[PDB]
């Protein structure tokens, strides 16, 4: 993984040889976190050193795709489905594993934790809800955090979309995209969907993977 | 008003050499995850159809990187 | 393995060094010495050595299958004391190992839970001062992957049976988590708790087609989670609740609650799975967690209406419905053993309807009493009922 | 479900087929009971809620087993 630069000069301004998935810090973007296997490293951008590497061998879930993220208050980390208070390098609460793949994500309200299909609490740690249409889908929120997007990661991948609400998790729409969805990104200003779809049949020998822009809210 | 940045990144001017610096490396990882049966057979299948013409040389780095991406994406730890 | 039936054999056994001579046979073994397992490789010191560990697990099995019935005699006679017992004991040589792990060696593990709660065996304290339940944990882990039919199916099946009889001691359930010195399929020294191995055997990730080994595994869980009601011993059951829940326990038991591939004993695995939930659903955290899962959204009733194996319908499917009705009662608004509106949305209706405070004035009845008595001819109290109350209608 | 079974007249109740033939027989049963079993309950109510000067007048209309 490489922190490049995009002001006007294009260079690897810091290099990593280790982590399979790097991610910024949300509110104050001076921190970049990244995760190899079950080990997640906190880096700075100014000097690029290891700030604090957090891991507890007694407590990890060993998910298949671990991706440590931050809460929007920049205080909690979901490594291996374990919260982490970044003030004093301690673990808070392991969750119960159910689905072998997905290590979870924060909901933008700062009140919940969304493990794969189980909706948790941040202060009471109670299972509020369970949405079975979230079965192994990568989630993307709006910039306002008012809708959740869903793309299947099932072998085919993404025979449709999945439009969710961010308050009550009611399904809005499953629009049928006949090809296979591989990636999904949306605007900050809520007008387009960046959709990587694969042409042809399910062919690992020939992949014609195009990008198709949708428009939000037009028949 | 967006100014796309100047491409002062890692350039690849010896394309006849940078391929040779990496076509072994494309073989140096596919053997670490896959048996050599498909590796020689697909390499023969393009060499019967593209030959020694650079149109299979980049094209195997197409097909190997197109599979090694998706084989690290479907959910096999090695294969 | 045969002569442990005679009680005079066992009495002389502890008079000599006994398990100090017997457990030392397992701790000598070179298939188990991970530091020395890559030195000798010929088939003579392996096929016999993976047989030497097999028979000694059956010797430890038939040891503790006997002492389970020895100390049950010292509880059914020391605690009952003519309340359900007869005091006749001339000490004969008698075969009383009860000979049935399918029914009654299983049953003795349940009935010991009316014990002293401060249980003190010589067969326990000699075992744990040697501290070789960790050895028995290492016997499971090393025998997970041989894949070469050195009767390794039996070697773990006897090894789990030595565990489950031991687990009635409270101090050995505590050491199903603490000592962690293990090794796994990475070819590497690791460290993990003992419960995750036992829960791993219960899944089917290892020992794929094996069936009695799963039922042997689930007994070790049930001895730790479905204990007695009784600040310290309740804390000991709660600490075992905290360990079993931490090590991904609730995922495993729900997976075994819908098992369908071993169609012979599919009924026996589900009932032993559901009995572990009913024990574990007395933990306060687990009450909330299981309440929202798709087990209690639907299909709990659908596991109790299909009746999959009809040969165990009046035998073993009817007892799966017995343990499952207790799980519905515990995680919800407490029906007091009434069979009515078993669905969860209909269960919270019946709590409010039964606990409502129905009231009504006296007028709404006395006008119906008067309108009855005029109707069925008997009218010379109706004009007398006007003396007691106002009458709106003639 | 309505057509192949014992004809519920658009009431949403006990939709299962084993529970549907129960509700046909319970609704079409002929419940009857004698007059005594009510008048002894009427009298035992009126004595209970204070209003008793019809109870000894109810003895005029029917036999009274209990004072």
């Amino acid at each position: 993984s490489a922190l490049w630069g995009m002001k006007s000069v294009f260079d690897m301004k810091h290099s990593f040889t280790e982590d399979h998935y790097v991610e910024f810090s949300k509110h104050s973007q001076d921190r970049v976190i990244g995760t190899k296997g079950d080990i997640a490293h906190i880096y700075d951008i100014q000097t690029g050193n290891k700030l604090l590497t957090l891991f507890n061998p007694d407590l990890a879930n060993n998910y298949k795709r671990n991706c440590a993220t931050f809460n929007p208050t920049d205080d909690l980390v979901l490594n291996d489905g374990v919260l982490w208070d970044v003030r004093s390098a301690q673990a808070i609460h392991k969750f119960d594993k159910f689905n072998m793949n997905i290590s979870g994500v924060f909901h933008p309200n700062g009140l919940e934790v969304i493990i794969n299909t189980e909706i948790w609490d941040l202060r009471t740690f109670h299972l509020l809800h369970t949405v079975p249409a979230l079965d192994q889908c990568r989630v993307v929120f709006n910039h306002t955090g008012t809708v959740m997007y869903g793309a299947m990661l099932q072998s085919p991948f993404g025979s449709s979309f999945r439009t969710f609400n961010a308050t009550d998790y009611k399904p809005i729409a499953t629009i049928d995209v006949k090809r296979n969805i591989f990636d999904l990104c949306t605007d900050t200003k809520d007008c387009y969907l960046a959709v990587i779809e694969n042409q042809g049949s399910m062919d690992a020998l020939n992949m014609d993977t195009v990008c198709r822009l949708y428009e939000v809210g037009r028949q | 008003m967006e100014q796309a940045p100047e491409d002062q990144g890692p350039q690849r001017e010896p394309y006849n050499e940078w391929t040779l610096e990496l076509l072994e490396e494309l073989k140096s990882e596919a053997v670490r995850h896959f048996p050599r049966i498909w590796l020689h057979n697909l390499g023969q299948h393009i060499y019967e159809t593209y030959g020694d013409t650079w149109a299979g040389v980049e094209a195997i780095i197409r097909i190997l990187q197109q599979l090694l991406f998706i084989h690290f994406r479907i959910g096999c730890r090695h294969s | 393995s045969i002569c442990f039936s005679f009680r005079a054999v066992l009495e002389l056994f502890d008079r000599y060094d006994g398990l100090r001579r017997l457990v030392n046979l397992i701790s000598t073994l070179e298939i188990l010495n991970l530091e020395d397992q890559g030195a000798l490789l010929s088939d003579d010191e392996i096929f016999a050595s993976r047989q030497t560990g097999k028979h000694t697990c059956m010797a430890l099995r038939k040891y503790f299958e006997a002492h389970l019935a020895i100390k049950l005699e010292q509880v059914k006679q020391s605690l009952q004391r003519t309340e359900g017992g007869i005091l006749v004991h001339p000490q004969p040589p008698y075969k009383a190992c009860s000979y049935t792990h399918e029914q009654i060696v299983e049953m003795m593990e349940f009935l010991i839970e009316y014990g002293p709660a401060q249980l003190y065996w010589e067969p326990a304290e000699v075992f744990l001062k040697l501290s070789c339940v960790q050895l028995l944990l290492q016997l499971i882990s090393i025998a997970c992957n041989w894949k070469t039919y050195y009767a390794r199916n039996d070697t773990v099946r006897f090894a789990l049976d030595v565990l489950a009889i031991l687990t009635v001691v409270p101090k050995i359930q505590l050491q199903l988590a603490e000592s962690v010195d293990v090794l796994d399929e990475a070819g590497s020294t690791v460290s993990t708790v003992g419960i995750s191995i036992i829960l791993g055997v219960a899944e089917g990730e290892f020992f794929i087609h094996d069936a009695e080994i799963q039922k042997s595994a689930l007994q070790i869980i049930i001895n730790c989670v479905c204990g007695p009601d009784n600040k310290s011993s309740e804390h000991t059951l709660a600490k075992m609740w905290n360990v079993v829940q931490s090590n991904n326990g609730i995922k495993v038991l729900l997976s075994l609650l819908s098992i369908k591939m071993p169609i012979t004993d599919a009924d026996q695995i589900r009932a032993l799975a559901c009995k572990a939930l009913v024990g574990l659903s007395r933990s306060s955290t687990v009450r909330q967690i299981i309440s929202k899962l798709p087990l209690f959204s639907s299909c709990q009733i659908q596991q109790l209406m299909k009746e999959p194996v009809l040969q165990d319908k009046r035998s073993d499917h009817v007892k799966f419905c017995k343990y499952a009705a207790e799980l519905i009662e515990r995680v919800s608004g407490k029906p007091l053993l009434i069979g009515t509106d078993v669905s969860l949305a209909r269960l919270q209706k019946a709590d409010v309807v039964a606990q409502s405070r129905i009231s009504f004035p006296e007028k709404e009845l006395l006008l119906l009493i008067r309108n009855h008595l005029i109707s069925k001819g008997l009218g010379e109290t109706a004009t007398v009922l006007t003396k007691e109350a106002d009458l709106p209608m003639t």
